[PDB]
């Protein structure tokens, strides 16, 4: 499941938590097994504008 | 109000619709103990405080 | 009480059965004792515990 995020939104990526963007367009299950990985994409996916 | 001196406002013969707190961006965290945020609007309280 | 050893028996069986009905209002370290509220209160990760 590969996706672009917030930085302080990454701790609704868990089982068993809520949130804006865990509801609407990524819901996951409560007794999800398995890894979330996370790593800064500001160098690559952001401008100055 | 500062945090020794708190605010205290107690909340009586209201309608509440917590959508207004839930579903809003402007709050930064939104964490609940006894209770879980969704089911809010289900269920009556009196005594209630902020 | 010339009849009291089949009083015992219905006595012992009838407070038996108060026992088990009052253990229903325990809590057991639950937030309630009544189901319905816990189910209309939480989310099922802490409604499960």
């Amino acid at each position: 499941d590969s996706f672009v995020i917030r930085g302080d939104e990454v701790r609704q990526i868990a089982p068993g938590q809520t949130g804006t963007i865990a509801d609407y367009n990524y819901k996951l299950p409560d007794d999800f097994t398995g890894c979330v990985i996370a790593w800064n994409s500001n160098n690559l996916d952001s401008k100055v504008g | 109000a500062s945090v020794y001196a708190w605010n205290r406002k107690r909340i009586s013969n209201c309608v509440a619709d917590y959508s207004v707190l839930y579903n809003s961006a402007s709050f930064s965290t939104f964490k609940c103990y006894g209770v879980s945020p969704t089911k809010l609007n289900d269920l009556c309280f009196t005594n209630v405080y902020a | 009480s010339a009849l009291g050893k089949l009083q015992d028996v219905v006595n012992q069986n009838a407070q038996a059965l108060n026992t088990l009905v009052k253990q229903l209002s325990s809590n057991f370290g639950a937030i309630s004792s009544v189901l319905n509220d816990i189910l209309s209160r939480l989310d099922p990760p802490e409604a499960e515990v």
